[PDB]
RNA sequence: GGGACGGGUGAAACAGGAUGAUCCCGCCGAGACCGCCGGCCGCGCAGGCGCCUGCCAAGACCGCCUCUGUCAAUCAAGGGCGAAGGCCGGGGGCUAGAAGGCGAUCAGACACCACCGUAUUCCCGGCCGUAAACGGUGCCGCCCCGCGGCCGGCGCGCGCGU
């Protein structure tokens, strides 16, 4: 990369981004953008680590691709990040997987300074209806 | 049928972004853009774009009082090479309205319509909550519905008054100061106990089409 | 016969009341017959608290919890534990 | 913008993806809904009742050296209201979802689990007149151990606290 294709260097401070994680019960994301979110810089999940479904919210999986995240957004010239932690949220379940705490262990890990942090789950003031019915889901 | 490209941020270029002059540390960061082909041009395509930034990082120092309100701003104006940007919308964080919440009081949410004199119409959100008096021999705080009317009406009185008409850098400083919420307590703590009082957040709704004279108000600092 | 007082639920002064759904099975229940826990937790789990405090830029930040209501229906709530079977004596205990 | 999976499950497989999906952000459209506060709080004849603002009529309770003077209680017949589903005639069309279709599981599975989806769910006018419509306890009236909590109104006392 030549140098303009990257970011200026200068003592006032460092290189900001926001990162944004989706601890789902499915799936993991890990996905860095820019101040804004109309930019993007680096893009991984936790289903192209692993062969077993069940395995892809998996913590494991979930470091590996931390891991190759840093490495690429580092060789693009970002150093430091802010967090967006979410859920499925939207009538759903509205509590974290077990691929999020890794993700931010190994961000933490990999040499990568933190801003803020925030819970960014969607929530409503209001409910269309779920499904599975009056009864729920029986087994 | 999958196909590889080639990388896309070897013809990419950095810009800075600026904030107004009503805060100290006014480099918000960079952003990145495609270099100009066809017709796609970088100072068009990053004109209109958002950034939320948290107060505390703005204005150095206060963390315990700055880092639970964040706005945003919009760019409207490329020069220089530099990217300006105005007013767009303030907010408060999610875990300090979850945390404002506790069972056996009451909770009052209002809005108001408030325009400017610059053409900008506004919807502020203004929340508070009962407390407990000092000597209260039930453990509920509860009150009754008159109260309730009273402080309604007096959050309304207050909020016409300080802001019923005023420019965008005038309320942008009175938002990163406290006093509206100075004023709004102080009034309400009249009629009786006040656990919390504050602005949850303001909406722009509509605005003038041209903001150039206000842009180039709003970005040197003696101006103001 | 009669085994409960409360007939399982809190219900004075009323006839009808708004319906919740359980968090688990998404089954509809009554607002006064769910069962209902407050938590608060940290975003971080404590283990790495320390690792993310030393990793921050910011001076003096505070780590943010998680402010939520959980509801629960019967039959979930004694399946995961968060309610048991009581002796007779002991079913008239309400203190937590 | 970016470039390879994504969804879903106990585990999987049907539907989606180089015509660029999943993910991030911004705008637009339509229709439902009213969250955390929210309760041995409250209102209503019961059924039932929770966004802002404004309008209309109503109601029980307390306080009173205001008025009338038995005008009352309960009730075949008769009249009115009455959850949800359902029906007729008009509107509207986002979620969910009887019927139907499809993938799994099973010896079988036309069921439970997964996915798609019509009537219905929403509004107006009108029928139907049923529910574990439950406090499974009819209405009016008198006496009655002791302790305690909450709601509304009124009065007493003081060192003035809701
Ligand atoms: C309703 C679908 C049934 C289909 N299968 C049969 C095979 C099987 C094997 C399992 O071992 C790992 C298993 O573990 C969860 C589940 C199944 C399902 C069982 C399903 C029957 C359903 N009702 C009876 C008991 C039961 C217990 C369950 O354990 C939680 C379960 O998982 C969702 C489903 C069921
Ligand atoms: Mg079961
Ligand atoms: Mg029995
Ligand atoms: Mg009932
Ligand atoms: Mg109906
Ligand atoms: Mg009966
Ligand atoms: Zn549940």
């Amino acid at each position: 990369y030549a140098p303009e294709n990257l970011p200026a260097k200068n003592n006032n401070s460092e290189a900001f981004a926001v990162c944004h994680i989706y601890a789902g019960k499915n799936d993991t994301f890990i996905h860095v953008t820019d101040l804004s979110g109309r930019e993007t810089i680096g893009r991984v999940s936790g289903g192209m680590k692993v062969k077993r479904h069940c395995d892809e919210p998996s913590a494991y999986a979930a470091m590996q691709a931390t891991q190759d995240l840093i490495e690429i957004i580092t060789d693009r010239g970002i150093t430091a990040v802010h967090i967006k932690i979410r859920a499925d949220g939207g009538t759903g379940k509205r509590v974290y997987g077990q691929g999020g705490s890794a993700a931010i262990r190994a961000l933490v890990r990999g040499g990568i300074k933190i801003g803020r942090i925030e819970d960014s789950t969607p929530i409503p003031t209001d409910r269309t209806r779920h499904k599975g019915g009056r009864r729920g889901r029986r087994l | 049928t999958q196909r590889k490209n080639p990388d896309p941020y070897l013809k990419k270029e950095w810009y800075p972004v600026i904030a107004p002059a009503h805060f100290k540390s006014r480099h918000i960061g960079q952003t990145p853009v495609t270099k100009t082909a066809g017709l796609r041009v970088a100072t068009d395509v990053i004109n209109h774009r958002v950034y939320e930034v948290n107060l505390g990082d703005l204005n150095p120092g206060a963390e315990d009082l700055n880092g639970n309100t964040k706005f945003y701003l919009q760019t409207q104006l490329v020069s220089d090479g530099k990217c300006l940007t105005n007013f767009h919308g303030m907010d408060i964080t999610r875990h300090k309205y979850g945390s404002l919440f506790r069972k056996g009081c009451d909770c009052i949410d209002v809005f108001m319509d408030i325009p400017t004199t610059d053409g900008y119409l506004l919807r502020v959100f203004v929340i508070a909550f009962t407390d407990r008096f000092r000597f209260q021999r039930r453990k509920n705080c509860h009150v009754k519905g008159r109260v309730i009317r009273m402080m309604r009406a007096g959050i309304y009185e207050t909020l016409h008054n300080e802001l019923g008409k005023v420019s965008i850098p005038v309320l942008v400083t009175k938002l990163s100061n406290f006093e509206v919420n100075a004023k709004l307590t102080e009034a309400l703590q009249k009629i009786t106990m006040c656990r919390d009082v504050m602005i949850r957040r303001v909406k722009v709704v509509k605005r003038p089409r041209n903001t150039m004279e206000l842009l180039s108000t709003m970005h040197d600092s003696n101006q103001v | 016969p009669v085994k409960r007082r409360n007939n399982g639920r809190s219900k004075y002064n009323c006839g009808h009341t708004n319906i919740v759904r359980c968090q688990n099975c998404h089954r509809c229940v009554p607002k006064d017959k769910v069962i209902k826990r407050f938590t608060i937790r940290n975003i971080v789990d404590n283990t790495i608290a320390d690792d993310v405090l030393n990793a921050c830029v910011i001076q003096g930040f505070a780590i943010p919890k998680l402010y939520n209501k959980v509801q629960y229906c019967v039959s979930c709530s004694i399946h995961n534990h968060i309610v048991r079977v009581r002796s007779r004596e002991d079913r008239k205990i309400r203190t937590p």
